[PDB]
RNA sequence: GUUACGGCGGUCCAUAGCGGCAGGGAAACGCCCGGUCCCAUCCCGAACCCGGAAGCUAAGCCUGCCAGCGCCGAUGAUACUACCCAUCCGGGUGGAAAAGUAGGACACCGCCGAACAC
RNA sequence: GGUUCCCUCAACCUGGACGGCAAUCAGGUGUUGAGUGUAAGUGCACAAGGGAGCUUGACUGCGAGACGGACAUGUCGAGCAG
RNA sequence: AGGUAGAGCUACUGGAUGGCCGAUGGGCCCCACAGGGUUACUGACGUCAGCCAAACUCCGAAUGCCGGUAAGUCCAAGAGU
């Protein structure tokens, strides 16, 4: 839908930290992000889901 | 040009302000203000059928002879305050000069003579300042049109002027425009 | 004339007022994060003990009385310190 | 006679040096307890004040002028140390201990950077 | 002056059919050019084969 | 009829008819002139009406100026309608006239043929008026 | 303490600006000479950076004098206005502009540092 | 978007192969008349306008003091810790 | 702290009257190109003089509003919260 709303996922453990929205023609792969994962208690890389 | 000067007797006022100075118009009298280079002014008050009367005679730019309190002081018409209307005189500026001094004055020219049959006279300039000292202000300086033809201009730098005056304004000023004569087909055509 | 026919106006819009304005004026005595002036863009700027907010807000830093001056033609609002009884 | 055309290049470089010293100055300013710290630098010698912008007076200065730091024989580098290390020595017998660097629209680097580094070496923290 | 993106620029030298010579620096790598026209040789300059076959044939 | 070729708001509220007029209150193109004396809206159809009486009474020398331009629009609604529903389109512009303003202007030879030309104009216009010269 | 001196600041940031004429290189501020060293150009050591000391005050900078252009601007009068009288006009008490006139003005104040002198 | 550093536009004049009013280049005058994703308004040349390098704060637990309001909504915020 | 009444515009955005200047074009002669001038001209740019605006402003009051202070009414406003 042009820009959906996607949900980022912590890489170490798979944690739903985050949701924003992407434009999915410029952007056509899976979001990298690195943010801070509060059960990691760190910065982790984060990817949509 | 040698001038008399004119004889007149102010009073100084006691109130200012705008409940003064109506009654001042009411009574007969007009405000006034005797500044100048002495850095001191005055606020006074002329008698208003007295002052117009030099005024009337002697051009805007008379020369005075003010009696403040029984001195005698020598003074200039800068600017006068007229209604719109009434066609009174609600103000009137003025200077203090002395002898051989030079002011700039913006004194008024007038057309005279009769041009080519088939020609009309249009003045653009009404006046032309003018430097002269105190008591050689022209009243009038006049301009000739006389074997005018066609399209012809005179310019402010043709105009003649008594010996011991200057010319402020500059030599550009277009004062008279005379041209050929509008015909029936030309009067339609404007303001359309 | 008797002749007649459908006519309408397309305007009839607007929104809300957004009371917009000085707060605090000059004199007052204010406390500390204290809103003093609402606002488009700068029209009045920040000066000693003064932040400016997101929307460009100006809010008081310390506490203190409120002062309107100038700064090379910039509208200014400072806090002065009002000294302790 | 002569008539120069356009602007000379001491006269661009004068004025877009204060152009960019007076956007850095938006933010550092200098408080009678963290003083501010101007330098100057030029083709011959450096120049450091330690100025108090609420006053407008400044407390103390040190200069490559003196007659003590013409004796080092090391380079424009060698000479910015020791200015670096005097202004220090003046600054502590005053009383400050912190300052913030102002590096005046030059970029930071070489004889600016000397400077700083002997002073943070020298008791200054900033 | 950067590294890689200019091309090269060696030292050469010019010899013209009037006896002139050149000692230059260019990006000829072969390090020597010669020319038939140089500014010696030019008439404009000075002030002031088909002509070869020409006079090969009529004379 | 004289129509200004654009104007910004074509739809504006009615102009204020206070005071007394703040400038062109002396003649300043030709030799005699017409001062109004009261308040009122002066059509291009009256200025049009005027102009053409002083050419004709004049016939063929002499120059005329007008110094009010019908800038400002009024605006009538359709006829025989109810209140509301919008606001009407524009029909007629006019020009904001305040006593001692100077209308038209005339330089002529002569001074009864001028003067007797203006007078023509006088009695084409809403208001009350009077001829007026360049002297003290 | 003195100077045609060099920095850092200020003022309800032009009364300070623009322009014209005539002048200065003691120390400093500059132009200036190069690209070996840190560093740099979306190409160029032009700029940024570094190392210097042949020439010059021709420019920036600084000093003195000009009111041509900009800037500031009274007094008084007027427009307007609060309250009050006033049967359709107008008036009284208090406040008081904009434009214009006389004029002002080629800035003033502070902290350091230089050379000379003491 | 965050941050660090650097720059001054529009318009006009003059000289240039195609090239013209108007493309790229050079010099000069030029203090905001250009531009700010998007309406208008308030601002921004000190730049909020133009360029480049690195990055994800387009965070987590909170939040003194206020604006605005019938209520339900709405808005700003220094500062502490990770 | 404003921006109304007022006023002003060569201080911005628009409207707009009359002159002067004359590029450019129009039309013509300049035997055709090129090669100089003329018009009741459309006449840009500039300039002199007089103007207009709720959605124009280089300006700009009187009142009104927020706060402080000294008093006044005070066997009362029969006040505020
Ligand atoms: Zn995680």
């Amino acid at each position: 839908d042009v820009r959906p709303k996607i949900t980022l996922a912590c890489e170490v453990c798979k944690h739903r930290n985050y949701i924003t929205k992407k434009n999915r023609r410029n952007d056509p792969d899976r979001l990298e992000i690195k943010k801070f994962c509060p059960n990691c208690g760190t910065h982790q890389p984060h990817k949509e889901s | 040009t040698a001038n008399i000067p004119n004889k007149l007797t102010a009073n100084v006022r006691t109130r200012t302000g705008k409940g003064a100075s109506r009654q001042a118009r009411r009574d007969g009298k007009v405000p006034a203000v005797l500044y100048g280079h002495g850095t001191d002014p005055q606020h006074l008050e002329l008698n208003a059928r007295d002052f117009a009367a030099v005024l009337r005679s002697h051009g805007t730019n008379a020369i005075l002879t003010l009696d403040i309190e029984g001195t005698e002081q020598l003074a200039l018409t800068k600017a006068l305050d007229v209604h719109p209307i009434r066609r009174n005189i609600q103000h009137a500026d003025l200077l203090v000069v002395q002898r051989g001094e030079k002011v700039t004055v913006e004194v008024t020219v007038l057309v005279e003579g009769d041009a080519t049959p088939g020609t009309l006279v249009t003045q653009d300039a009404n006046t032309i300042e003018i430097e002269a000292e105190a008591l050689s202000i022209p009243e009038q300086l006049t301009v000739s049109v006389e074997g005018v033809e066609a399209g012809t201009q005179i310019t402010a730098g043709q105009i003649s002027l008594p010996e011991g005056v200057n010319l402020i304004s500059d030599p550009e000023l277009l004062v008279v425009n005379v041209v050929e004569a509008p015909s029936a087909e030309a009067l339609e055509e404007e303001g359309a | 004339a008797h002749k007649k026919g459908a006519s309408s106006s397309r305007n009839g819009r607007d929104s809300a007022a957004q009371r917009l304005g000085v707060k605090r004026f000059g004199g007052q005595v204010v406390k500390a994060g204290e809103i003093l002036v609402r606002q488009r863009g700068t029209h009045f700027h920040p000066g000693v003990n003064v932040g400016r907010g997101g929307d460009d807000t100006l809010f008081a830093l310390a506490p203190g009385a409120v002062e309107f001056g100038a700064k090379r033609g910039r509208k200014t609002v400072n806090i002065v310190p009002v000294a302790r009884p | 006679a002569h008539k120069p055309v356009g602007q000379n290049i001491s006269e661009v470089r004068r004025n877009a040096r204060l152009r960019r010293h007076a956007r850095l100055r938006k933010k550092v300013a200098g408080t009678a307890e963290v003083p501010r710290l101007v330098v100057n630098r030029s083709a011959r010698h450096i120049h450091v004040q330690l100025v108090n912008d609420l006053n407008g007076t400044t407390l103390a200065a040190a200069s490559s002028i003196e007659a003590d730091v013409r004796a080092i024989d090391g380079d424009k580098k060698a000479h910015s140390v020791r200015v670096g290390q005097l202004i220090a020595e003046r600054a502590k017998a005053a009383g400050v201990e912190t300052v913030v660097f102002d590096r005046g629209g030059y970029t930071y680097g070489g004889r600016i950077a000397a400077l700083a580094d002997a002073a943070r070496e020298a008791g200054l923290k900033f | 002056m950067k590294t890689g993106i200019h091309p090269e620029y060696v030292d050469t030298t010019v010899q013209c059919g009037c006896g002139h010579s050149f000692t230059t620096r260019s990006t000829k790598q072969s390090g020597t050019i010669v020319v038939e026209v140089c500014s010696q040789c030019h008439p404009f300059y000075t002030g002031k084969g088909r002509v070869a076959r020409f006079e090969k044939r009529y004379g | 009829m004289l129509i200004p070729r654009k104007v910004k708001h074509r739809k504006q509220h009615h102009p204020e008819q206070r005071g007394i007029a703040s400038g062109g209150t002396s003649v300043s193109f030709g030799d005699y002139g017409i001062q109004a004396l009261e308040h009122a809206y002066i059509t291009n159809r009256q200025i049009e009406s005027a102009r053409i009486a002083i050419n004709r009474h004049i016939k063929r020398g002499g120059k005329v100026w007008i110094n009010i331009f019908p800038d400002r629009p009024l605006t009538k609604k359709p006829a025989e309608t109810r209140m509301g529903s919008g606001k009407g389109s524009p029909e007629w512009w006019v020009a904001n006239v305040k006593p001692g303003r100077v209308l038209f202007e005339l330089s002529y030879p002569d001074e009864k043929t001028a003067r007797d030309a203006l007078t023509r104009a006088i009695h084409k216009l809403p208001i009350k008026a009077r001829i007026v010269t360049r002297e003290e």
